[PDB]
């Protein structure tokens, strides 16, 4: 693995092909990162401002955390709202929002993968010295949707063209150009990829439109309520059918085009298997069996936290073990758990070690953890689940990978794969599941009041991880509500006791090839999907 | 030769990036490689930190000028010290950069109004760009909406680049997009009209189809084009059974809630 000698700091400001605005700082040692720091940079208090509100508006704000993981939020929500009730909710509810989550994670996964990551690992002017007919066999070796000589020549052409006006667009001062050692790719590999990534374009609409068939429009889905949803268009034949046609395809997308790309990506950079690392991992599960709203362990798959790899000895998620670190972040005060939680300001100067960023440190029982895909996926492995334990077996297989290699950056990406082609897959199960009980079960929504005094927290696991929400409702209004994100355990800084969060313990010992275009430490930080609108809120 | 097009982020949830990828008249990757060269956006970019930020002078600084979209409310609470990029305030960003644009496109209710960072307490002290930026002489176009409608953000965009007539309303709306209210638009409109509301999301009413009034919605004090253009070309909310909440009006964070009543 290529890397310097260079000992100094370096910042990536602004780290982008990411949602939102994050600074990196990292302190370099002989080619190799020995410290880093995960800086936030835009604070809009979105807690704050729910403050006195009707809990029934709370989905519709939180919702605008963020627009990438649209819909999470309002999900979260209304689950948050929907404790705090403690009524049933309607099976069909249940039935149409995991479609929708589903539906989710096959947009958001396959736009992560193609536009956010792979520029990291793909040179797309590489692409432009390809053969265009080997790079169609290639293609073809790899999936049964198949493509031509000519096909691939046509966009090389049309790249040759876009690159030759010398106007790059979003490619200007890409780290590949005029070559990097980090860039190990082929060719006829990077072509493969480059037409992916321009299919992907156009394919990540059509996936997408599936969330609006009952969910309304896609961004910011508009379709839930506390108690339900309103959509009774969905219990309707033509909406059924147009939203499997839809799934159908998305789902062929992925299995034909997605995963293997990932694969081939994967199969040039196994050393990044030894690079990224991180110990710990929590998850919240998803997909909650009709009537079991309330119990996590009814989810399609279940909550765990793993320490020290044990990926054999999943223990026990306890919510109550969740706290909010503060010694390090721009906030006053101290610990708290988020029922107590708090959103006071405190901010120094951008640029400052001892206070450094506008996320919150969450720890789960003392400890720093990664949450998201990852995580997800090993809890999964732990507790035997049908379709992950194999299918990440049967990954390492292929890669010729031992386990070990799960804990790393590399892993952390095929984990994301992996995730999004067994949702896909049982989306098949779901959907099924959900026309057959319309066929006596005409019920969508039930009519529930907001009580006056109450708590609920709602949770999911969604593209990037473990998603709480935490309500106390006094005088039938919003006492006190938090938000608990993915990235804000990912991302998030130092604890009071001075220990790193996940990512930033994951770049420690990454090697640097060119402290002046960092590709290593955009591989790692963009392996865990951060959004820091969401984090921040 | 193609129209440089500079994209930025103030104080967002990348929502309205998100609206722009479902583009499909035409697609982006027709966008992008062919009618405009994109050249700065955050989300997408191939180049970050000093690469980015060259790449962004190169644009803001470049022989054909450029049209600036921006995303996204400024914090201005605490001497703009809220938000920041590459050590700069996005004050001070916007500040330089949007004086020197042909042309500056307001996206989404931020960027327009001030969005839901501003909403009550309005913690950073957020402000819309023309807001923010009168002062200079900045007067961008809005559209507005959480998120708009992707042919709304890139018919604005076309038909500048088409040297077309694009006439605003009071408070800077494209009419062609936001002169009708979503309340005239609506197919269920005849029900409005015939006094026939649903009293409750699990009622008979509102599985027949019946209007959302009574139960918030807010359609009739809404401009944009929701039920004529639809979203991803099939749907929008009131046609899923839950009503417009308002958001592409101003401040309807505060005017339009509680959302579930008129
Ligand atoms: S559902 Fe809303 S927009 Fe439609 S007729 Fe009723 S009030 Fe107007
Ligand atoms: S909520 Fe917004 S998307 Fe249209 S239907 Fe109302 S203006
Ligand atoms: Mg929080
Ligand atoms: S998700
Ligand atoms: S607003």
């Amino acid at each position: 693995t290529p890397r310097s000698n260079y000992t100094g700091p370096i910042v990536v400001d602004p780290l982008t092909r990411i949602e939102g605005h994050l600074r990196i700082e990292v302190e370099v040692e002989g080619g190799v990162i020995k410290e880093a720091r995960s800086c936030a940079t835009l604070f809009r208090g979105i807690e704050t401002i729910l403050k006195g509100r009707d809990p029934r508006d709370a989905q519709h704000f939180t919702q605008r955390t963020c627009g990438v993981c649209t819909y999470t939020h309002a999900l979260a929500s209304t689950r948050c709202l929907e404790d705090a009730i403690n009524k049933p909710i309607p099976a069909n509810a249940t039935y149409i929002r995991n479609l929708v989550l589903g539906n989710q994670f096959m947009h958001d996964h396959l736009v992560h993968f193609y536009h956010l990551h792979a520029l990291d690992f793909v040179d797309v002017t590489s692409a432009l010295l390809a053969d265009p007919a080997k790079a169609a066999k290639l293609a073809n070796s790899i999936s049964p949707r198949k493509a031509t000589t000519e096909e691939f020549a046509a966009v090389q052409a049309k790249l040759k063209t876009f690159v030759a006006s010398g106007q790059l667009g979003p490619f200007t001062n890409a780290y590949f150009l005029g070559g990097h050692e980090g860039y190990y790719m082929d060719p006829e590999a990077n072509l493969v990829c480059t037409a992916h990534y321009l299919q992907a374009l156009r394919a990540q609409v059509e996936v997408a439109k599936g969330m609006a068939v009952f969910g309304a429009k896609n961004p910011h889905t508009q379709f839930t309520v506390a108690g339900g949803v309103t959509c009774y268009e969905a219990l309707t034949p033509e909406r059924i059918k147009q939203f499997r046609e839809l799934y159908v395809k998305a789902r062929a997308f992925i299995e034909e085009v997605y995963i293997p790309d990932l694969l081939l990506v994967a199969s040039y950079y196994k050393d990044w298997g030894k690079i990224g690392g991180t110990n710990n991992f929590m998850a919240f599960g998803e997909f909650p069996a009709p009537g079991g709203e309330r119990d996590l362990n009814s989810r399609w798959y279940k909550p765990g936290v793993i320490y020290d790899r044990k990926v054999g000895s999943v223990q026990p998620f306890d919510p109550s073990k969740i706290e909010e670190h503060v010694r390090h972040s721009w906030y006053e005060g101290k610990a708290r758990a988020p029922f107590e939680g708090e959103t006071n300001p405190h901010f120094t100067f951008m640029g400052d070690t001892d206070k450094y960023s506008w996320n919150k440190a969450p720890r789960y029982d003392g400890h720093a953890v990664e949450t998201g895909p990852l995580a997800q996926m090993l809890v999964a492995y732990g507790h035997n689940h049908k379709t992950i334990k194999p299918t990440i077996d049967a990954v390492l297989g292929k890669l010729n990978l031992g386990p070990e290699a799960l804990f790393s950056t590399l892993g952390r990406t095929a984990a994301r794969g992996i995730q999004t082609l067994v949702i896909a897959q049982q989306m098949e199960n779901w959907l099924n599941e959900y026309e057959n009980n319309i066929v006596k079960d005409k019920q969508i929504v039930e009519d529930y009041a907001v009580p006056t005094s109450a708590r609920g927290v709602g949770f999911a696991d969604v593209s990037r991880g473990g998603l709480s929400h935490w309500m106390t409702i006094e005088d039938g209004k919003i006492d006190n509500f938090q938000l608990v994100v993915p990235t804000t355990w990912n991302l998030g800084p130092r604890d009071d006791k001075g220990v790193p969060s996940a990512a930033e313990a994951a770049l420690v010992g990454t090697p640097v090839a060119d402290p002046k275009r960092p590709v290593e430490i955009l591989r790692t930080i963009h392996s865990f999907d951060p959004c820091i609108a969401c984090s921040t809120h | 030769s193609r129209p440089s097009v500079v994209y930025l982020h103030a104080a967002e949830c990348t929502g309205c990036s998100e609206a722009l990828l479902r583009t499909y008249q035409p697609f982006i990757d027709t966008l992008i490689l062919d009618t405009i060269s994109l050249d700065y956006h955050e989300t997408i970019m191939a180049a970050a930190g000093e690469a980015a930020e060259e790449a962004l002078q190169a644009a803001v600084n470049g022989p054909d000028g450029f049209i600036c979209l921006v995303e996204g409310a400024i914090p201005t609470g605490m001497d703009n010290k809220y938000g920041y990029i590459a050590g700069h305030t996005m004050y001070d960003i916007c500040k330089n950069i949007l004086p020197k644009a042909k042309a500056v496109v307001s996206i989404g209710t931020c960027a327009c109004y001030g969005g839901i960072q501003a909403a009550k307490p309005n913690p950073t002290a957020a402000k819309g760009i023309n807001d923010c930026y009168a002062d200079l002489g900045v007067k961008a176009i809005n559209v507005p909406g959480c998120p708009p409608n992707p042919l709304n953000m890139v018919g604005t965009l076309v038909a500048f680049l088409k040297g077309q007539k694009i006439e605003l309303d009071e408070v800077g709306r494209p009419v062609m997009f936001f002169g009708q209210s979503v309340h005239d638009l609506c197919e269920r409109r005849k029900h409005f009209d015939a006094g026939e509301f649903a009293p409750s999301f699990n009622s008979e009413e509102a599985r027949k189809g019946w209007c959302l009034y009574d139960v918030g919605c807010k359609g009739p004090e809404t401009y944009n084009n929701c039920p004529k253009v639809l979203f991803n070309e099939t749907n929008w909310p009131v046609a899923a059974g839950h009503p417009c909440i308002g958001c592409s009006e101003p401040n309807f964070w505060d005017d339009m809630t509680p959302f579930y009543q008129n």
